[PDB]
């Protein structure tokens, strides 16, 4: 939340002139905030756009902040925790599957949340398992 | 088999037909053998002798009664059935081999001679001078029985394949 401002001359809005001319469609792509309107975002001062200027080197140096090391790329997940996660997700998915059976039967008889939850849970299980399994094989080959 | 309606029945036919069946058995072409048997009419399999004999030989050879196969040598409907009996003995020896090297542990010299109906004992060395199942250990007929590492690369291929078909848009 950064906003830039500049004033309006006392003989500008009282002499019958708009505060700031408009020759390009650029100055109307950002909407003002009621917080500033109340205090007069358009009675005593402007609001100039920001448009941050980023080189190509600063962006890389900042990417280094969370850049993950090759270690984190190639390191396995604690197998105990992984198995516990598999088990918990498969149980929750079983519950959602029972609810899904009930829902499909009910809807087909009388003429969703279970399906969507089941889809997200299948996604998480498959991504976790495939990632860890491939990391395991890669290590078994690379470190011997 | 083709010009059946026009052609008159040729009593001098089953001889060559069964001799062909014998030839197929001789060159171990069991698939073609049974295809031609199917082509033949049903009754001839059980009535005629010229065809029954090759049928009998194949049936015995598939059962495994190689002793009956050998004993059938004297029983030949016509002397024309010759030189294919000999190629059939050779092929039978090859099949007996197949058995021996696929599923045994070790056969000594005397027992090899007893089982494989080799030529005279002096040439009994035959089929070891020819096939040579790495023979030699201890007794020359030790038969050298012709009977654990993660396949990481192949498993990686398959798992990457799962990922590929799961992430590709379709």
């Amino acid at each position: 939340v950064i906003d830039a401002f500049r004033l309006i001359n006392a003989n500008m809005m009282v002499l019958g002139h708009e505060p700031r001319q408009t020759t390009s469609n650029l100055g109307h792509l950002n909407k003002p905030s009621i917080q500033a309107l109340i205090h007069g975002l358009n009675r005593h001062y402007y609001s100039i756009t920001i448009n941050y200027r980023k080189n190509e080197l600063e962006q890389k140096m900042l990417l280094n902040l969370h850049k993950k090391s090759w270690m984190e790329g190639l390191t396995l997940q604690d197998y105990s925790e992984h198995c516990k996660h598999n088990e918990s997700v498969v149980k929750e998915m079983l519950e959602l599957a029972k609810n899904y059976n009930k829902a499909v039967e009910e809807e087909d008889k009388m003429t969703q949340d279970p399906k969507r939850h089941l889809e997200e849970h299948v996604d998480v299980l498959m991504t976790s398992n495939i990632v860890q399994c491939l990391a395991a094989m890669l290590d078994t080959v690379v470190f011997k | 088999f083709d010009y059946k309606e026009q052609l008159p029945e040729s009593a001098y036919m089953h001889q060559l037909l069964g001799l062909n069946l014998l030839f197929l058995l001789s060159q171990n072409r069991v698939a073609e053998f049974h295809t031609e048997l199917e082509r033949l009419p049903a009754k001839d399999i059980q009535t005629n002798v010229y065809i029954k004999h090759p049928v009998s030989l194949e049936q015995y050879l598939m059962e495994g009664s190689y002793n009956k196969v050998f004993l059938a040598k004297g029983n030949i409907p016509a002397e024309s059935y010759t030189f294919f009996i000999d190629i059939l003995l050779d092929t039978i020896r090859d099949e007996i081999a197949g058995c021996i090297e696929k599923a045994y542990e070790k056969i000594l010299f005397t027992e090899a001679t007893r089982i494989l109906f080799f030529n005279t004992p002096k040439k009994m060395t035959d089929y070891a001078k020819k096939r040579g199942w790495v023979l030699g250990p201890n007794n020359y007929y030790s038969f050298a029985s012709q009977q654990t590492t993660i396949p990481s690369t192949e498993l990686a291929k398959q798992v990457i394949e799962y990922a590929r078909q799961l992430e590709m848009i379709v």
